[PDB]
């Protein structure tokens, strides 16, 4: 029934997967060994064995074994069967060309075989959720290669991403703007919807809202897990209003290339303090830049679609009143070709927090997914960094040495230039 | 001025005519036809029922053609994605092997030069003094 | 002309359909288990129009409940009168329609449509004298609109001589779920123009405005909207389920209401307007016939002319007073009725008032002002279609852009035909 | 023996038949079970007799739907009729002439003719048929015209008389009744010998004015219609002296075959709720008053071609002649120049009978005037105008066309009624 | 990317190589017999990057010790940690290279090179996931320069897909053994430009100046110079040897550091500067990044621009304070970083300080100012080459004069390429 297969690629994808699957287990009452002492919608994300064991419909892939080895030997080592934790020997060395060609081609058939075995256990596969960074050699190059192979084996079956946008505060490589442009170009026609998460935005939310001086990946990933869990709560639970993979796509994507919704989340409260926000308060917080997962200014753009995903002690009457006050906000502008841009989903299950984490337990929370032309600001920042380096052909020899041609860089950059123009044209009045 | 005229008299009735003034001025269907008309109406009713069903049959055909069209577009997408990827993986393979062959040929040329240097040292040494 | 087969499709179709069954069950004295515990003979006289008689004194709705998703079926089963329905009449898929008319009409809907036809066929074959079908659905979503219109044409093909009647919920930005509502609604109107005999236009724009403006509900919910729909549906079906002379069956109603085949979209009116959490004389009830505030379609009856009207009065009231007031309302408002359809207003009085009321009036109007509803959908449609926004979700299902242009043209022709009869004079 | 077979078609025809046969039973001393504890033997023209001593109406009740006739099968008079003379189909004509004539009627017409032939086979001197129907209903209009056509083929030299209900908006069931009326008049014109039209508005107003009934029902209207029908048929069912056989109706009232619509006037209509008995002069004067007519029209705007006075009860010829002499003295009573100015008078000694517990009072003397006047063309003009308003736009025509009818039939029927209007005008010239 | 194979060639290469092995053994808690007697788990986490696990719990350096003369190898065997090395990994000749690049590269070196490849192949083939090779050697003598560059091209031929890394000691007239040092250094730079992925320029001119000027050692010895080299090598390999996110392997470091294939010569920086017989604050440590006095290559970082920098802080200090100080140092000195390589400075903090210190900072800089080092060698080279002085020392070994003109051109082109990127604007 309505299954979703999760694919976690590279260090970022795998570490965010650790946080997401830990949280899903807590939300569904699944112990680290796969046992659970009725809703039953969690079956979209967990298969079941004859012994009553619940297993994630997920594959964890990395070209180096170190990060996945922590899963294999950690608290949740019995949750996943060994065959769904796939690793090679040598990583992509922050190089898209090694992820896509040199190193990735050695492990791609094995990964596809494991996804085929997970798909064979689905009676109504909705599609794939792919978690990865834009910056790493595996997250960029192996994801692009995998997306292309998934289009060959599954055609148009839905493929949605959770992609980590690079930030210098926690950046691992100088060439991340190259890895991001190449992966966006290759992946554009194969992806149906991509939820970008800017590491600088999550870093600043951790410092500001949670009082964490120097946030680590553990702090960032637990907050990301909370957002991912909110986006997938409508699929893993059956609440007052549900939204599946298909409904996300239909309401958020007006044109195939315009598939990058802005994610906003509220409330983010520190475990300390000891001080509940109303539906109107958390709804108003969704249109404040400080709560966005991507740094950009929605006032410099126009909304084409807004999807509200509520969870916890939330009643439809209180949501409609909150959206009605949002509709009367002159500073929140919609494109003239959009008569109505609001898709609401409500789940009864309050946001669960990891015991000993940084987040406080709240009675109600909301995740807004909005298609705003303001997200083109993130592409512009990335494209500018690409141009500064590419004008000198700096670091290009690393990609060329792996069989890549300079023409692929020009094509990928020209494709992102067309994407920037597409956001400009789509935001224009009729 | 009224002329009364007796008409009939019976057990529970009596009738007559009363004249006030005399007048101013003194003085096939067939079963076949019916059946023909009913049958002609039935044929018009059956003809418009058949026209309606003919249009609904055309909608069913269109429905099958749109399902077929979506299937064919998905198949063309698969075919194209497959050959674009086979082309990209093979070009990269040729390039990576060309760069690797060129850099090994440079190292091999250094070895040829080294044995040529060794040969000159040997003729300078011994074939002297 | 005895039995009616009811079908409800998609979320909206199933919510207003469950509410219809609960109001008419209360009026007919039928409890949640299908047992009759009333005290009037009028309640059972025509019970077989909507209910079958099952093993030992129980009555079961002749209803088929349809959706491409199970959640809606579960919520109806769990609802107050959920157990009254025949369990094998719940037909549902697992995938959903993704708010997409094309998925309901051609892809997922086509995969479930034969399972639905097998259940409605079983209900139909069991009928001594089937009148036809009544469908409740929305036009703005995927299942009710796309699959509901697919079901209509399939049912038209197998039962061409039966009446096809719909309760069609028109979308509004004031109560909106998805961005592609104007597309789904235009593609459905194209189907309804060609394949239904009678369609009641239930406008969410009008229902929202009644709740907000008249009922003073600052934030109306679907419960508040569906309370007006359930009273309206009880009112419009009154002559089908109680003894009476006028419009006692779906075909006699269509012959009295539909002068031109395409002009079969009705603007329902209702008085008094009430909220779920709690007066009215005969002259007051008859006045509401021209009140835009009492219309369930967001059109002003004074903006056009009535081609035909069915006026239904319910409760303990004088038939003589109703007759006098209905004549006065027509004579004083002669400019709002076409003069070339004489005696175009037919009145009926029923002793049984709708649930929760003592006196009511329901108007089934065939007004040329309904073109305002179609123009509103059409302007929202062109604003999106002009930029081809969201078109890939429909063309990705195998549809051609030509279907959109055709549906848009047919709907604009419908507007232009209402305008033609609105301007027509008796002296050609 | 001069047997008359009655044919009651559709709801109006059947419900008026219930009222007529209830009244005949009361007038002849026949109980609802068909028994009569036994005047004269003339009642045999309307009732046959079975081997068990029961008296059975020479009647056929037909409807395309079973509901109305089912009340006859299960009601007070269920033993009066044999089941084979109560004929119903399953689905009605939905107020559509084309449906009753061309679609549905065609499947039950042979069964009805078979039953009529079985009743005719029991007649030694069959006079003809008395057909009760509405102009407005799909069965009353379409089935009656179809039946009249076949009756002309099977019984050429037999008289056919109608009691036809003219539509009135106060009790009207359909917007298309003017179409059904013109269509049925056109097809029935050449097959009918004499038709007594009853305008529901005239009877409705007599019930409100004369009987003090606020909102008259079909039960109130039909009981009044039953009195008029009984007055006209009295001389066939009793040994009377005027209108002794059916052919005498056309001889006394119809000088031209097409102008066969006599105006019926009846008096006195008094409420059951003391009153001095009305004299012969008083009831005769009431004969010349438009408020007592069965059809709304102005006899002053027309000319008389024949006048038949049917007195009933305590009435002496001397008082009748004195009453007619005073009327001629004060009133014009214009006759056409080719017919003599005068009256054919009949007295039936049998008293007026009323249904016990009905709305009408028992009176000592009553009179029914049957006059062929050109003023009845006003009723046709009103109907033709409503037809023209709708037909100019082709409103509702698709319902008839969809049943196999052609638009040309509408033009032909309307042209035939335009010729009928001109016939009344030409006949009333000098 | 786990194991590194270390090779040390010639006198200089073996002296700095022995010192590298004793500093990192102390930091990893490994005694002279290869036994682990540490205390921290971070010490053993990545111990296999540099050490093999031999019979019993002992760790043996994956090091090959090479020389054309036996003396330095005997002194290495006799030195502190001499017994830690695998005895069969000592590969030595008897003749020597007479401080002549040609003898090491073509004559004596070519006669010993297959015995060396025997031993490095055994080490490399035993690796689960070989990163590549690191060579310590001088550029001014014969064995380290000539045979060391010969070994690089032979090892490259057999392992073309592995990273080749060097710690190359540049000669200076301030501590000179031979008049021909400019020739041996130019012939080696020509080889390094074409065959290494990363080269750390350890300048004896800079080492001598730190000892003389800052440490006040009137007459510095190789022991004094080598103490600075051992602290620098401990600092630059910190991210290869301890758990961490940044530049954790030779290839990720090269991808972050090398924007143009030829510009792979690094200027190492270190703070604090100490003698063998001698804690700074975070702001003090970050300032030394632009201090010519703290550079291990005799170049002023303010004379050029940094293409890329890896900054490594060691000891117990606030990561927040390091982050704030590193941002301030680049915002206040924006003109010394190329604007067309965004976010070109990557910082790492390690809890374990180098041996003998409580807090330290090491800078791996890819600076255009390194052209001052190459210009200095080039001016010395041309002053000799213009008169063909000592040329019969190289032509006597079979060499042609053309190799000199080619090496000189290649090195001057390298200078001209650093100058080109130094002047380039974002525009
Ligand atoms: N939010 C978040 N970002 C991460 C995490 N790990 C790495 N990143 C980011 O991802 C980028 C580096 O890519 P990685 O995912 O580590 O690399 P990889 O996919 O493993 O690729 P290779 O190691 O080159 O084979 C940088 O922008 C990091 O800041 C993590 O756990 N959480
Ligand atoms: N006087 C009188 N008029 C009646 C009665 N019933 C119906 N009518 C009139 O007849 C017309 C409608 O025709 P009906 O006789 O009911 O219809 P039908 O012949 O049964 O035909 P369908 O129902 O269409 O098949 C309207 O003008 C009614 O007012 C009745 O009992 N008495
Ligand atoms: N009146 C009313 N409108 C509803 C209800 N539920 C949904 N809608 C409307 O129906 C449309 C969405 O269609 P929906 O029936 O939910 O989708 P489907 O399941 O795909 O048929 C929008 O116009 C909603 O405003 C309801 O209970 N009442
Ligand atoms: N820093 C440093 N430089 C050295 C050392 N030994 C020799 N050198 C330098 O290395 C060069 C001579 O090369 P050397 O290694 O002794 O000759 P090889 O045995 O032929 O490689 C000159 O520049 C010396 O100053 C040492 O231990 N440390
Ligand atoms: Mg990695
Ligand atoms: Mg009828």
């Amino acid at each position: 029934m309505r299954e979703c297969i999760s694919i976690h690629v590279g260090q970022a994808g795998v570490q965010i997967g650790n946080a997401c699957w830990e949280l899903y287990c807590l939300e569904h009452g699944i112990q680290p060994d796969g046992q659970m002492p009725g809703d039953d919608s969690f079956n979209t994300f967990f298969s079941e064995t004859g012994a009553g064991k619940h297993v994630p419909r997920a594959v964890f892939v990395d070209l180096e074994p170190t990060v996945v080895d922590e899963v294999r030997t950690g608290t949740y080592r019995q949750l996943f069967h060994p065959e769904q934790l796939i690793t090679g020997k040598e990583d992509a060395a922050n190089n898209y060309a090694r992820g896509h060609y040199t190193i990735g081609k050695e492990i791609v058939d094995l990964v596809l075989d494991r996804i085929r075995k997970l798909a064979d256990q689905c009676t109504g596969l909705q599609g794939f959720l792919i978690f990865h960074s834009f910056g790493g050699g595996t997250g960029s190059g192996f994801t692009s290669l995998l997306m292309e192979r998934l289009s060959v084996d599954y055609g148009k079956k839905s493929k949605l991403e959770f992609a980590i946008y690079p930030a210098p505060q926690v950046s691992t490589a100088v060439v991340e703007p190259y890895n991001s442009i190449l992966t966006t170009h290759t992946t554009l026609e194969h992806s149906d919807c991509a939820f970008m998460v800017d590491n600088e935005a999550i870093y600043d939310i951790c410092r500001r809202n949670l009082d964490i001086e120097r946030p680590t990946y553990t702090n960032l990933n637990r907050l990301i897990g909370q957002i991912v869990s909110s986006i997938t709560a409508s699929l893993r639970f059956d609440g007052a209003l549900n939204v599946d993979l298909t409904e996300f796509q239909t309401n958020l994507v007006p044109y195939p290339r315009i598939h990058f919704p802005l994610v906003t989340y509220a409330p983010v409260i520190s475990a300390e303090k000891a001080y509940q926000l109303s539906v109107a308060e958390i709804t108003n917080a969704c249109f404040e830049p400080a709560n966005q997962m991507v740094k950009c200014d929605p006032r410099h753009g126009k909304y084409m679609a807004c999807c509200m995903l509520y969870r916890g002690d939330v009643v439809p009457k209180d949501v409609n009143a909150a959206i009605a006050t949002i509709k009367t906000k002159r500073t929140i502008q919609f494109v003239d070709w959009c008569p109505t841009g609001f898709k609401v989903g409500i789940n009864y299950q309050p946001p669960t927090v990891v015991p000993g984490g940084d987040l406080a337990k709240v009675q109600r929370a909301v995740c807004m997914l909005s298609n705003t032309t303001a997200i083109a600001e993130a592409w512009a920042r990335l494209d500018h960094k690409f141009d500064l380096m590419y004008a000198k052909r700096a670091f290009v020899h690393w990609y060329v040495g792996e069989g890549m041609e300079e023409g692929e860089f020009s094509e990928a950059r020209e494709d992102l230039a067309a994407l920037e123009k597409d956001y400009e044209e789509v935001g224009m009045d009729s | 001025d009224m002329e009364v005229i007796e008409l009939n008299k019976a057990t529970s009735g009596q009738s007559w005519e009363v004249i006030l003034k005399p007048p101013s001025f003194d003085g096939d269907p067939s079963l076949e036809e019916i059946q023909k008309k009913l049958e002609a109406a039935e044929e018009r009713r059956k003809y418009q029922e058949a026209e309606l069903l003919k249009h609904l049959a055309e909608k069913r055909e269109h429905e099958r053609e749109v399902i077929q069209k979506a299937i064919e577009e998905n198949n063309n997408f698969i075919k194209m994605a497959k050959e674009k990827l086979a082309q990209k993986m093979e070009s990269n393979k040729e390039n990576r092997e060309a760069h690797l062959a060129a850099m090994l040929e440079r190292l091999q040329e250094k070895d040829k030069h080294a044995e040529e240097v060794r040969k000159n040292k040997e003729l300078k040494e011994e074939a002297s003094r | 002309m005895r039995e009616i087969v009811h079908i409800q499709a998609g979320q909206c179709g199933n919510q207003i359909g469950a509410k219809f069954w609960e109001i008419i069950s209360d009026e007919h004295g039928i409890d949640a288990t299908g047992a009759y515990h009333g005290d009037s003979d009028l309640q059972l006289e025509r019970i077989n129009v909507y209910y079958n008689e099952a093993s030992g004194g129980k009555y079961v709705p002749r209803a088929v409940l349809v959706d491409l998703e199970p959640g809606t079926m579960d919520s109806v089963r769990s609802g107050p009168f959920g157990q009254i329905f025949r369990p094998d009449n719940f037909v549902f898929g697992q995938s959903g329609a993704g708010n997409n008319w094309a998925k309901g009409h051609y892809t997922e809907g086509a995969e479930l449509v034969d399972s639905v036809l097998d259940v409605v066929r079983k209900e139909a074959e069991s009928c001594d004298c089937l009148q036809g079908f009544q469908l409740t659905h929305s036009l703005g979503g995927g299942t009710g609109s796309g699959m509901g219109t697919l079901l209509i044409s399939k049912i038209r093909e197998e039962y061409p001589d039966r009446i096809m009647n719909t309760y069609s919920v028109v979308p509004s930005p004031k109560v909106s779920d998805t961005v592609v509502e104007p597309y789904n609604a235009t593609l459905s109107v194209h189907q309804l123009v060609e394949n239904t005999d009678e369609t009641y236009c239930i406008d969410n724009e009008a229902l929202y405005d009644i709740c907000f403006r008249t009922l003073k509900l600052t934030t109306p919910t679907f419960g508040d909207l569906n309370h007006l729909v359930s009273l309206t549906m009880s009112g419009v079906t009154t002559c089908l389920r109680f003894p009476g002379q006028l419009n006692a069956d779906l075909r006699k109603l269509a012959v009295n209401m539909v002068p031109f085949p395409r002009l079969h979209f009705f603007m329902p009116g209702f008085a008094p307007l009430t909220s779920r959490g709690s007066a009215l004389t005969v002259p007051e009830l008859t006045q509401q016939m021209f009140d835009a505030k009492n219309m369930m379609a967001a059109c002003d009856p004074r903006h056009g002319r009535y081609l035909t009207v069915a006026a239904i009065f319910r409760g303990r009231m004088s038939m003589k007073e109703v007759d006098e007031q209905m004549l006065n309302i027509q004579n004083k408002n002669s400019s709002y009725f076409v003069e070339w359809i004489p005696n175009n207003v037919k009145t009926a009085v029923c002793d049984i008032p709708p649930r929760g009321l003592k006196m009511s009036a329901t108007f089934i109007g065939n007004s040329t002002a309904i073109q305002e509803l179609f123009k509103r959908i059409s302007e929202q449609f062109t604003a999106m279609f002009r930029r081809k926004a969201f078109l890939h979700w429909y063309t990705g299902e195998g549809m051609d852009e030509m279907e959109f242009t055709e549906a848009e043209s047919n709907m604009n022709d419908l507007v232009s035909e209402y305008q033609q009869y609105q301007e027509a004079t008796a002296d050609e």
